[PDB]
RNA sequence: AGUAUGGGAGAGGAUGGUAGAAUUCCAGGUGUAGCGGUGAAAUGCGUAGAGAUCUGGAGGAAUACCGAUGGCGAAGGCAGCCAUCUGGCCUAAUACUGACGCUGAGGUACGAAAGCAUGGGGAGCAAACAGGAUUAGAUACCCUGGUAGUCCAUGCCGUAAACGAUGUCUACUAGCCGUUGGGGCCUUUGAGGCUUUAGUGGCGCAGCUAACGCGAUAAGUAGACCGCCUGGGGAGUACGGUC
């Protein structure tokens, strides 16, 4: 996953712009480190928020 | 860092036969090579203990090496480290 | 040569000047050698939080392969460009050249 | 949050709907997480207990 | 003497204390009112009815301006934070909206050492 | 035991840059009697305009969520993001060398925190210290402040319940259930199910143990080498020596 797919992005990432836990999604522990990573470039790129 | 195109020139420079990568005389200039190489890193970066303890560990696999083909055959140790430049 | 993937910020204002920068950038890169892969404008768009006290930007994505000096040199005219406020710049196996989810 | 009201919810449902969302986001704990220091040494051993507890909890469910 | 017709109310609960602020838009306050304001000094200050009473002094004194609709931010822990709400239901502001705006640190300062009591 | 070539995971190390949240201080706007703190108070701050709220600056330190009997490292330890320099590990099949191995007295390298030297930095926290409480007393626990230090550069010190209170290497000895990084196979299309390998956990047959317990990550069955113990105090002390 790369950290353009805003659209993937969002869906992890509860109201108020949290990263929501592989216990949660059901999502594989590499799967879950690719995204974590995509998720914090997209925040610094401005694409989504870090908060709210 | 040495290329894939260094590490086969030494290899062809080397080798004792056709396809022969594990001939003490190959594995001494690999990590002749490599050794000589490192300097440069450690002499920018002197407080990198963890990348150091790599390079002690080639120069101690260097030093078994050497003795064990001086100990097989006194000829061929001589030669090889003429050829490298290395004191014993 | 390495591969490299770069994402600018440009201020709204030099939204017009965005063109010659950019132009400049690649001609730089090939005068080094290089292969410009891809290049996208993804146009204005809407900060997800203001950066210095502004709330629209102007988006562009290049895809780059150079050596070391010109990396050093793009990252010098980057840094002192006023019009960008914010660059990304990734290390990239591979080269990519396929159209990308956000340009559409 | 950002709990915006309808016009027909009163202020009671107001509450009772704005302190549940509160609870999902748990920042209340958060801030008596952050009240005092906490050592490494206990976080460990906290984390740690934590994690029987889950396996525990896990083994029961199971059987 | 001056009007405005939407408001917010900020609500500074602590363990200690409540203070109720009545503030327009963009923040420039117009009413205020705390626990001590009304009594229940010392340790009396952190009942939820003391925070009632308080959230009723502001916005019976903001009225004075005039504000039918009013948004409410609570921040900080501790009772009163419901209670200073309902007060203000109850005087009868409509509230449009309810968040929760207490900050937190992505690992900034180090907290106080812990009591040993 | 080692080498060459393809592929892979990682808070492994060093250098530089940068991002957002929060604390503190400063300057303005609106605004007016309290705020803060506790078991309860008092010290303290406030009409010289505090606290609260909004805006704008300065600076330092640390990186929420992800986050996990998760990962990496010889151990000590390692957590935002990006680039540069760099170590080791895993995994497949060929090819290559041909015992090149294990352990290791002396020796040498690294080695948490506190501490020391020279020069910087200093938000928050906080030994010493000052005041307020509690107390028969309080030299403490609690509260209000607060210097060294914590931070950076370059060196020293060489100690910790530095712990798995369990030296390193090798082979063998029922099974069942998790989890991390890979390989292969099978259905059949997207996801699952079998095996194997290197880690990391929970139970447990045999065996072992004074017992507790350990039980393929042995404290079982054996082999190689090293370190150490010989009743409790005196005492890791005195003298001599080295640093
Ligand atoms: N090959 C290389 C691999 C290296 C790696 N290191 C793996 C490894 O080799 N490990 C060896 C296993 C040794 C084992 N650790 C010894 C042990 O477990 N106890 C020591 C003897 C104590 C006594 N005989 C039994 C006991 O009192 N038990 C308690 C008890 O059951 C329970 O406590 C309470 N309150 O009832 C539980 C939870 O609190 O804690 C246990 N106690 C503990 N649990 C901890 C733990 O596992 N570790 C660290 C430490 O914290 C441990 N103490």
């Amino acid at each position: 996953i790369d950290y353009k797919d805003i659209d993937t992005l969002k869906q992890y990432i509860t109201e108020n712009g949290k990263i929501v836990p592989s216990r949660i999604t059901g999502t594989k522990a590499r799967y879950q480190r690719q995204l974590a990573l995509a998720i914090k470039q997209a925040r610094y790129l401005s694409l989504i928020p870090y908060t709210d | 860092a040495l290329t894939n195109a260094d590490r086969a020139e030494i290899i062809a420079k080397f080798a004792r036969a056709e396809n022969d990568t594990g001939s003490p005389e190959v594995q001494v200039a690999l990590l002749t090579a490599q050794i000589n190489d490192l300097q440069g890193h450690f002499k920018a970066h002197k407080h990198d203990h963890h990348s150091r303890r790599g390079l002690i560990r080639m120069v101690n696999q260097r030093r078994k090496l050497l003795d064990y083909l001086n100990g097989k055959d006194h000829e061929r140790y001589t030669a090889l480290i003429g050829a490298l430049g290395l004191r014993r | 040569m390495r591969h490299y993937e770069i994402v600018l910020l440009v201020h709204p204002d030099q939204s017009d000047q965005v063109v010659g920068m950019v132009e400049r950038y690649i001609s730089q890169i090939k005068e080094a050698d290089g292969q410009i892969h891809r290049l996208e404008d993804w146009g204005r768009r809407q900060l997800a939080y203001p950066i210095n006290k502004i709330h629209k930007a102007h988006y562009i994505l290049m895809n780059v392969e150079c050596g070391q000096s010109t990396l050093d040199e793009l990252e010098e005219l980057f840094r002192y460009n006023d019009a960008i406020i914010r660059n990304l710049i990734i290390r990239r196996e591979h080269a990519i050249t396929e159209e990308s989810l956000l340009a559409k | 949050p950002q709990v915006k009201l309808k016009e027909g919810e009163p202020v009671d449902v107001a509450i009772r709907r704005f302190k549940r969302s509160c609870e999902k986001a748990g920042v209340l704990a958060d801030v008596r997480k952050r009240e005092f220091y906490e050592k490494p040494t206990q976080e460990r051993k906290r984390k740690k207990a934590a994690a029987v507890k889950r396996y525990q909890k896990k083994l029961a469910r199971e059987s | 003497t001056r009007t405005v017709s939407e408001g917010v109310a900020h609500i500074h609960a602590s363990f200690n204390n409540t203070i109720v602020t009545i503030t327009d838009r963009q923040g420039n306050a117009l009413a205020w009112a705390t626990s001590g304001g009304q009594g229940f000094r010392g340790s009396r200050k952190s009942t939820p009815f003391a925070a009632q009473v308080a959230a009723e002094v502001a916005g019976k004194a903001a009225l004075d301006y005039g504000l039918k609709n009013l948004d409410v931010l609570v921040k900080g822990p501790g009772p009163g934070r419901e209670s200073a709400v309902r007060a203000l239901g109850a005087v009868g502001y409509k509230i449009n909206s309810i968040t929760d705006v207490t900050p937190i640190p992505h690992n900034g300062c180090r907290p106080p050492k812990k009591r040993r009591v």
